[PDB]
């Protein structure tokens, strides 16, 4: 739906970045296919097959741009945020550990 | 018999000169005698969790050590009353202080000692009789709905030496005198039980009977049972409080214990105003709902420590009625607010946190809470049968079902009523996801359903398959644009919409959807599935012929059927009873069958 | 090595406390159902329990007997043996005005005892339906509804006293359905109360279904109620 | 009263961030206020957030810059921050510390109330059953406001949430077909924002019924977490002791949350999300729940805790925890603002948790609830159609889809768009609703029963 | 537009003006109270008794083993007596021996109406019990009653919660 | 014989959560046992976690509620928790601490064993070989289990992992060309599950060879730390001294890991990932590795532990560390469960390390290894095709991709789907495997040698 629903992790972050690059390459390659078909289509203007091929290619390109990538970007941003949240709770615990060690040391003196 | 306050960090107070104090004993902190409970012992110093705001407490204030642990008073006078998080009645405070604010340090009896109760003995006991824990030796008529059984407390036994004759007695008198080994015990109508200890039962039994919910979804597809445990981890606006209130208003339980632990104050007032105006006929007589309900208010802006006492106080009350042979269906509208209290206290305690700042023992508290639910054989010679169900809300931040509380809860509860914020935004209420939800009691109730209905189970299965197929298609249709869909798939997609809009959602603030009797849910589902099968057959038998019945042909031919099917919700079961609804649904079935014969 | 036995689900002391009570409970039920000790077959069937009761035992002495294994200290087996008696007790008490013959009581005992699960059986459902009807009438005004339900309830009690609840006799089956329907029926809806009651009376094969079932004083009120309704 | 002389200390043990730790203090009291003087004569105040033995930890409101260790002089008032309140605070302008900044005198108290307040006994709390007419169709129709309800506006930096709040202050009436005392807490805002509201209140001719509390961006960040309590404490006096209907508006609550987060970090408290304290919810409830009617008294408090959503993230802890406490939200967004739509109120992610009782027969018009629910269905579907059409193209749509695009386009420009001074009645709003619903055939209006369609739809 | 905004400004300033006048009335009363207290201090037969209380009261608040009593020189003969009569009592009320000295080098300003201040041994803890401090300490708490006593009760207040 | 009187202390220093701290103790012994007598007579036990000087930290198994710091009496046993064990423990039910719950007597100490475990010399360890025929095609076909293996079942909450484990227990056996004793450790198990297993063992007549250790979800959470060590200690007695073959089931290592986390936090230890002790790896290794065969014995221990995976992930520290220790897994998924597939086992992320050697000529069938690999690859590809179809549509696939999609659908329906009361043999499972493989032309079955194809494929 809104996210690919992959649990936040450094592994997921790496996968999403590779997945995003793939989606962006597909968008550009299909856009070039559409542009090539559009030029030939306009030059002729076996005609209706070009009109269907352009609409089918543009529909796929539009979905990548409006559905699939936005979803990858939302997933990646979600992962990044959740990873920083996990980093924070580790910092908190370590800070208290350092303070408890200092307190223990003072008591021993 | 006193200690002295050493320091205050908020809800946590440190006290000294308490060498003999034990864990989980009650104390009175300060000159206002604030209620608290000992958490830690460090030499002769005690760490006290205080259930009232600690502002104004000074170092050196006395602390009274009370030997009794946090406990609940159990007896007549509970039903119809509203309690705070530690069982101080709010109607008795407001009637005595004349204030609108709850004072701090209020010492009010949980159950009034002025009421003269109508008491009748069991008429089966005699002096010299041997009585054991859980035995019932009389009944008090609290009201016309609930008969309040006077039980011998657990961990007490002996020979009967005196039994009060029938008459008018209050909660300060002696009803039963029994002796064990020289030692004699005098009992009134009120017993005290530590709130953190589980009341003992003869046997925990499997749950084999539905917990009726006034909802189409949350019943037909994801049943709950008497004695079962469920969670509703809805995001804000998802309508999980409304689901809880609907279950409370319209269910087949005998007693409802509603716990508002961290809930908005306006919600508890809504119950107190609305419930008295509801009806439930008993034996030809109209009676109010409040006589069979009780509720606990510990609102969000009240002391955070009290959130733990509120949760345990509620379930302790639930067990009390369970022991008397009643089916109890308690619901705590928060859970996350309780776990939040545990986090805040753990912080003040400087404890080492676990996942996302929560205490490591979060799972331990939830596990022992939910396991107190269940259908049981009661202790006591009279052989009672009862249950406690728990329907607990959870409030995951952002609606992300990943927090320690939702995660731990899902590992405990057997019914998952997941809500989807994106359905609530569309006012698709109840906002049940129906893709991530599940119920592990389906197999348990299959016997019930076959005994009373039979037709329900194959309808339940077909409905789930249609909804799953729609999701499987929606994923790809978003990308294709409905270009490659077969005629059999277009029917699935449109019937699935029919189910979603007319069956799964209902407006709980209407005279017709406020309660959906089960026979109506299965009745209207049968018609919707019957349409599915007939419409799918119509195309399957014609697709390869010299004229295929595509959706556009059946849609134009049967448009009146599709509208009538959508109107099936608007039946008002209170104005139009069972006879008219069944006859009406039968008419739509006949209309469909006749239209198909003229179509194909 | 006995730090926490938790026998079945209770602390050992609480478990044995429940056993002592159950023994006393059966003794009380037997004395309540059979004051004259006529049910010789059943009293023998509980002899291993009743030997510990109806005698000068102290509570602590029976508790000791449980711990030492000198009495039927199997609480789950003892519970089943108690229930097959508690259900018989309420069967007899719920029909108080009409006593069963001793032969019928023993037959009902065996039919319930031999059931794999009495609690969930049809016997229990029928008893619950009867008690819903007879409990309501314990404290009720002599209203048209209450006089009609009273008359039919006495018939139900009579028929049960004659036949018991093991056989699905059409007489008791129809009375259960009609009694529960009338009881549920709204108190103000008198026209249906008279319609339903009259339909019953002229459906029964008897010329006077209540003859010998209820006293003449109730017959006078019963008939007067119908007379007033049909007066205008 | 407190007759015993207060003690003055020069016993400061040490200073750590915003917290000044004193030793040798006689019987320290928790949550008592301490007044301190710096070596240069500067006066500052703080509150004891912890006591232990002879030690006490004082959080200084103005700040700890320049606090000495040997010459610092502190005195303990002997009580909690109880503040002077009087009826004639209306028409006065105060700072975030409770002091006047309008060149008038200090408050001549009628009483002293505890800034922490008390929770209202839920048994005496009376459920709200009156509607306020905001004049904004986007609200009065689909997300009604009750008197005593808590409805923040969820907004984002740069959006005109200040104009909407100002508009509400002037044209907020009743649907019983009334002068509200407004308490406006301007915290974490610049001069121009505070001057905007102050000027508007005078322009409206209502300044004699407005009490302002200002705590500007250049003011201390610790006072920013008592300003709401000062405003609400005054509101409680007016509403529950003088039976005056009060409207309390709290400016960007996010400056409260940030001020609170700073304190949480300073005291090393257990974080929850995004660094905020794990008790953020409880603290917000202390502020928010000071609202609603009380049985037996003719006053009320209505709150509008407007807040800015960081990065438009609706799941940020601030709007998230608020969403759990308040009775829904109005919620504005950038998608409407970027098209010059005012007010830019997006109904889809919004709700009013009291609407079900404040509308309908005896309140507004019996079809109110039915019109709202169907408009929600049609609006959301139109958005769903755009999500599809963005990929498949207009040629892939059928007549069933174009109707929702026509509805959506007419809905936003006719129903939502109004203008800063367009004051519509609730009855006019519903009539507009029907004008949009009449775009569809009866069979498609599936949220409305035929018992309603047959009466209203034909017109 | 201009007419109504100008009248708003005028009414707001008139409100502030009368409020300022009301505060002047409160100040005049408090300044008279200071003069009345001075007249009381001039009366040895009541001021010595006041001092007896003031010294003992401060002693109970500090509860220190060593005390330094600071006063203006003019009142030293009476503070000396106030201490002498305060110690026998202190040792009974607290059961603690306290060494109470009077500071003969440091004195309170001559413009203090009267009363004493008491310091602990290290001069880090002090209690101020002079007449000006007491007048404000009480007057600030009694003000709600003065407000009504001088100008009348607020007719719109019905509840005292 | 330790004929030395025991010391009992009242010198309690303090109590903090599950931990009781004692002082003035003479020569504290590490991992000793202390019996606690509460002021009201309640008896409880605990084990020493650390000692230092005259102080010791005691882990209280039953719980610390009710313990004071003045009267509680602490009896030191002078030894390590060596538990009584007996060959006649079968046919008994014990609680989480090894005490009777079945109304039977306390187990008579035929001997005592230190539950900490006695490390077995790897030189004498015998490599497992014989295959266990579990009846489940997902296991017997692909991820087969050898006797003496260590193959836990991963699952998330709500999945039927209790049904799969129960099915394996009653269907367990060897591949034939006599049966297992069961040691069942319930850790944090709810009552509904507890009766599920207990009833299934009784209905199938297995109780004669079953020993249950029940620590239920409503029982103490510290006790369950030893529960799994008590269960395996009995298994080791029965398998290595009484020449029995023992199958050990651990209902949840996650509730165990949580119990360790509670203690680790209680003693303020430095955590690792997600708050769990940095030594979780060791605490698991010392339990998981109590398996296998030893030279000179005929018995064996086979472990099949169950682990609930928080958040449905498989990177959580609990399943992550387990995966590094155990020899593969089953991994019960959720996507198969939602589709009404049972057993819902996902073959791709699940492996069995001993499978490559426990199959083949002389143990199962010549082609077993080849069939498994080909089916696995076919399934993996089918999933990649499904991943593409979801984007490009069913009209954008080639003929070969359709073969894998047809395989995928028929594979789950005919091979994985089985039912809980039907067992299939390894030879029947492979025959089904071939039916799925024969969907493809031989040229595409690139992981099966030509000799294998010619023998079986055309049949
Ligand atoms: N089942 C329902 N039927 C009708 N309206 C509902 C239902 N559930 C929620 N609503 C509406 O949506 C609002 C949100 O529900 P509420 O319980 O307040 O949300 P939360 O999930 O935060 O508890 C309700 O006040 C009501 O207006």
């Amino acid at each position: 739906k809104d996210r690919i629903e992959i649990f936040p992790s450094r592994m997921a972050q790496t996968i999403m970045k590779a997945r995003l690059k793939g989606a962006q390459t597909g968008r550009n390659l299909l856009k070039k296919k559409s542009d090539a078909l559009t030029l030939r289509f306009r030059q002729i203007l076996s005609f209706v097959t070009l009109d269907e091929a352009i609409k089918i290619t543009n529909r796929r390109v539009n979905a990548i741009e409006h559905v699939i990538i936005p979803r990858i970007e939302r997933t990646l941003a979600y992962i990044i945020t959740e990873l920083d949240e996990r980093e924070r709770e580790e910092f908190y615990r370590l800070k208290k550990i350092q303070e408890k060690k200092k307190i223990i040391k003072e008591k021993s003196e | 018999t006193f200690g002295y306050v050493h320091g205050v960090s908020g809800p946590v107070v440190t006290a000294c000169d308490m060498a003999g104090a034990a864990m989980y004993e009650l104390v009175r902190v300060g000159h206002s005698e604030l209620v608290g409970e000992i958490i830690r012992l460090e030499g002769d110093m005690a760490t006290i969790q205080v259930y009232e705001e600690t502002s104004g407490v000074s170092v050196g204030d006395p602390v009274l050590r009370t030997g009794k642990p946090l406990s609940v008073e159990l007896g007549p006078g509970i039903m119809g009353a509203i309690f705070d998080g530690i069982q101080r009645p709010l109607s008795d405070i407001s009637s005595q202080t004349q204030s609108i604010y709850i004072p701090r340090g209020v010492n009010v009896s949980a159950l009034s000692r002025d009421i003269k109760w109508e008491f009748i003995p069991s008429k089966n006991l005699r002096v010299g009789s041997h009585i054991t824990g859980g035995d019932i030796y009389g009944i008090v008529n609290e009201n016309s709905l609930i008969k309040h059984k006077i039980m011998l407390p657990p961990r007490s036994r002996g020979s009967v030496t005196y039994i009060a004759p029938p008459g008018n007695y209050d909660a300060s008198d002696v009803v039963l005198e029994l002796e064990f080994e020289g030692v004699k015990e005098k009992l009134s109508m009120v017993q005290v039980w530590p709130v953190r200890q589980v009341r003992p039962v003869t046997e925990k039994l499997p749950a084999n009977h539905p917990l009726l919910t006034g909802q189409r979804v949350l019943d037909a597809l994801f049943p709950c049972v008497q004695g079962g445990t469920t969670a509703i981890p809805g995001a804000f606006g998802c309508g999980k409080t409304v689901i809880s209130q609907s279950l409370s208003k319209y269910s087949n339980s005998d007693v409802i214990i509603y716990v508002g632990c961290g809930e908005r104050g306006n919600e508890m007032s809504e119950v107190l105003r609305d419930f008295p105006e509801l009806t439930m006929e008993v034996d030809g007589k109209v009676e109010s709902i409040m006589k069979r309900t009780a509720l606990v208010a510990n609102t969000s802006n009240m002391p955070v420590a009290a959130r733990e006492a509120s949760i345990y106080t509620g379930i302790t009350l639930s067990e009390y009625f369970r022991d008397m042979g009643y089916h109890v269906s308690m619901m705590a509208d928060s859970t996350s607010r309780w776990a939040e209290a545990l986090r805040e206290i753990s912080g003040r305690l400087a404890e080492m946190p676990a996942d996302s700042g929560y205490p490591a023992y979060l799972g331990a508290r939830l596990a022992s809470f939910y396991e107190r639910a269940g259908r049981v054989k009661c202790l006591g010679n009279p052989e009672r049968e009862g249950s406690v169900s728990i329907v607990g809300a959870v409030s995951p931040p952002g609606g992300d079902f990943s927090d320690p509380v939702t995660s731990a809860t899902l590992g405990i509860v057997q019914v998952f009523w997941g809500l989807d914020k994106k359905l609530a935004q569309r006012k698709h209420f109840p906002s049940v996801n129906w893709l991530i939800s599940y119920s592990k009691y389906m197999r348990a109730l299959d016997e019930y359903y076959d005994k009373h209905f039979t037709e329900f189970v194959p309808l339940r299965t077909k409905a789930k398959e249609i909804l799953q197929e729609e999701e499987d298609l929606a994923e790809i249709v978003q990308l294709v644009g409905k270009a490659s869909l077969a005629e059999t798939d277009k029917i699935t997609l449109e019937v699935a919409k029919l189910i979603k809009d007319d069956f799964l959602q209902q407006n709980g603030y209407t005279p017709y959807d406020r309660f959906c009797p089960f026979y109506k849910t299965v009745g209207m589902l049968s018609n919707m599935i019957s349409f599915y099968d007939m419409a799918r057959r119509a195309v399957e038998t014609t697709a390869q012929s010299d004229n295929k019945i595509t959706w556009s042909i059946i849609r134009e031919h049967m448009g009146e059927i599709l509208y009538k099917l959508s109107s099936m919700k608007f039946k008002d079961p209170v104005k139009d009873g069972e006879a008219k609804i069944k006859a009406d649904y039968a008419q739509l079935l006949e209309d469909m069958q006749n239209a198909f014969r003229s179509l194909e | 090595i006995k730090v926490g036995i938790k026998m079945g689900g209770l602390t050992s002391e609480q478990y044995h406390s429940q056993v002592v009570g159950k023994i006393g409970y059966i003794a009380r039920c037997m004395q309540t159902i059979d004051p004259e000790n006529n049910l010789k077959k059943i009293r023998e069937d509980y002899q291993d329990v009743l030997i510990w009761a109806e005698k000068n035992y102290r509570f602590e002495e029976i508790l000791e007997a449980s711990k030492s294994g000198k009495c039927p200290n199997d609480l789950d087996a003892l519970s089943r043996r108690s229930l097959i008696l508690q259900e018989l007790l309420r069967l007899v008490s719920s029909i108080s005005p009409f006593k069963m013959k001793l032969d019928l009581i023993e037959s009902q005992y065996e039919k319930m005892k031999q059931h794999v699960n009495l609690w969930k059986s049809d016997y229990h459902v029928k008893l619950n339906q009867l008690n819903q009807l007879t409990d309501y009438l314990k404290n009720a005004a002599p209203t048209p509804k209450n006089n009609f339900l009273r008359a039919m309830t006495s018939v139900l009690q009579m028929q049960i006293a004659q036949y018991g609840i093991t056989e699905d006799n059409e007489g008791i089956n129809q009375l259960f359905k009609l009694g529960l329907h009338l009881l549920a029926m709204a108190n103000e809806k008198i026209d249906e109360q008279y319609h339903l009651f009259k339909g019953y009376v002229k459906d029964q094969p008897e010329e006077s279904p209540f003859e010998g079932i209820l006293p003449a004083e109730d017959q006078k009120i019963l008939v007067k109620t119908m007379i007033d309704y049909a007066m205008p | 009263y407190l007759s015993q002389p207060r003690l003055t200390y020069k016993t400061v043990s040490g200073v750590n961030g915003p917290l000044v730790i004193l030793d040798h203090v006689k019987f320290p009291r928790y949550a008592e206020i301490v007044h301190l003087t710096l070596p240069d004569g500067t006066k500052r105040s703080g509150q004891v957030l912890e006591v232990s033995g002879s030690k006490a930890v004082v959080q200084v409101f103005e700040g700890t810059s320049g606090i000495d260790a040997k010459k610092t002089s502190c005195e303990f008032t002997g009580d909690i921050l109880r503040t002077p309140v009087s009826e004639d605070m209306l028409g006065r302008v105060f700072n975030g510390s409770g002091k006047p900044i309008d060149r008038g005198p200090v408050v001549l108290a009628e009483d002293f109330l505890d800034i922490m307040g008390q929770p209202i006994n839920p048994q005496c709390r009376i459920y709200p059953e009156e509607m306020i007419q905001t004049g904004i169709s986007a609200i009065d129709g689909m997300n009604s406001i009750a008197r005593g309800q808590k409805i923040p506006i969820f907004s984002a930096a740069g959006l005109p949430h200040n104009e909407i709040a100002a508009q509400i202050c002037r044209q907020a009436g009743l649907v019983k077909k009334e002068n509200f005392a407004i308490v406006f807490a301007a915290m974490g805002v610049n001069m121009e924002t505070a001057r905007f509201f102050k000027s508007d209140f005078e322009e409206n001719g209502s300044m004699d019924n407005v009490c302002l509390f200002l705590n500007l961006a250049n003011d201390p960040t610790i006072e920013r977490i008592i300003t709401p309590r000062l405003a609400l404490t005054t509101a409680e006096f007016l509403a529950y002791q003088c039976e005056k209907h009060v409207l309390v508006i709290l400016t960007d609550m996010s400056s409260y949350a940030e001020a609170l987060r700073e304190v949480s970090a300073a005291r090393e408290e257990v974080p929850g999300r995004r660094g905020f304290p794990g008790y953020m919810y409880t603290d917000l409830a202390t502020i928010y729940e000071r609202a609603g009617r009380v049985e037996g008294r003719n006053g009320s408090i209505t709150q509008i805790p407007i807040l800015t959503m960081p990065n438009d993230d609706i799941t940020h802890p601030i709007p998230d925890l608020t969403g759990y406490i308040t009775e829904g939200q109005i919620y504005v967004d950038r998608q409407l603002h970027n098209r010059q739509i005012y007010p830019p109120i997006n109904v889809l992610p919004s709700l009013s948790r009291l609407m079900k009782s404040a509308i309908g027969e005896g309140m507004t018009r019996k079809d109110h609830a039915d019109v709202s629910n169907q408009l929600y269905a049609c609006y959301a579907i139109g958005k769903d159609v755009q999500a599809m059409k963005a990929v498949v193209g207009e040629e892939a749509l059928t007549s069933d889809d174009l109707l929702y695009l026509e509805f959506l386009q007419k809905f936003e420009k006719n129903f939502i768009t109004q203008g800063p001074y367009e004051n519509r009645t609730v009855y006019e709003t519903l009539d507009i609703g029907w004008q949009l619903l009449r775009i569809f055939p009866k069979e498609m209006l599936k949220r409305i029963p035929q018992s309603t369609l047959s009466e209203f739809y034909p017109r | 537009q201009q007419k109504k905004i100008q009248m708003s400004n005028l009414m707001n300033q008139a409100r502030l003006k009368v409020l300022r006048a009301r505060d002047d009335l409160i100040t005049d009363l408090l300044n008279e109270a200071k003069q009345r207290l001075s007249k009381v201090v001039k009366d040895t037969t009541r001021y010595q008794v006041l001092l007896d209380g003031l010294v003992l009261q401060g002693l109970y608040q500090l509860l220190e083993p060593r005390m330094i009593v600071r006063c203006r020189k003019q009142d030293f003969p009476l503070v000396k007596a106030a201490v002498q009569k305060a110690i026998p009592m202190y040792k009974i009320a607290t059961k603690k021996d306290v060494d109470v000295q009077i500071d003969l080098e440091a004195y309170l300003p001559e413009d203090i109406a009267g009363g004493v201040e008491i310091y602990n041994g290290d001069r880090k803890i002090k209690v101020s019990n002079t007449l000006e401090s007491r007048l404000d300490l009480i007057a600030q708490q009694m003000m709600p009653e003065v407000r009504g006593a001088l100008f009348g009760a607020n007719a719109n207040r019905k509840f005292l919660d």
